[PDB]
């Protein structure tokens, strides 16, 4: 019975439709624990600057 | 394997899986374990190539 390994552990992402204006910050980033500083993606649907 | 493909055959008899129509390995490396398994079935595992 074939068994598989995966990605999502090593790659995950989350995307926000903005409301209410404000919203200058985003808390916990993705749900729990730590984001890793070295690699950054912020996308406006343009991928925001480094 | 890849290039000129494999052709694996459970001929009539007891299916490898599902249709039993010959399953063909175009996967470059591959390793094969299928057993005769009580539901007349030959289970080989997800083209593990090493």
């Amino acid at each position: 019975d074939k068994i598989t390994s995966s990605d999502i552990s090593n790659v995950a992402r989350k995307e926000f439709l903005v409301e209410v204006q404000g919203q200058t910050d985003f808390l916990d980033v993705f749900r729990g624990t730590s984001y890793n500083v070295n690699n950054i993606r912020v996308k406006h649907r343009g991928n925001e600057l480094y | 394997w890849n290039v000129n493909p494999v052709t694996l055959v459970a001929a009539s008899g007891d299916t490898i899986k599902g249709s039993a129509v010959p399953v063909e390995i175009n996967v470059r490396f591959s390793d094969l374990e299928l057993v005769y398994c009580a539901p007349g079935r030959w289970e080989y595992v997800k083209n593990k190539q090493i």
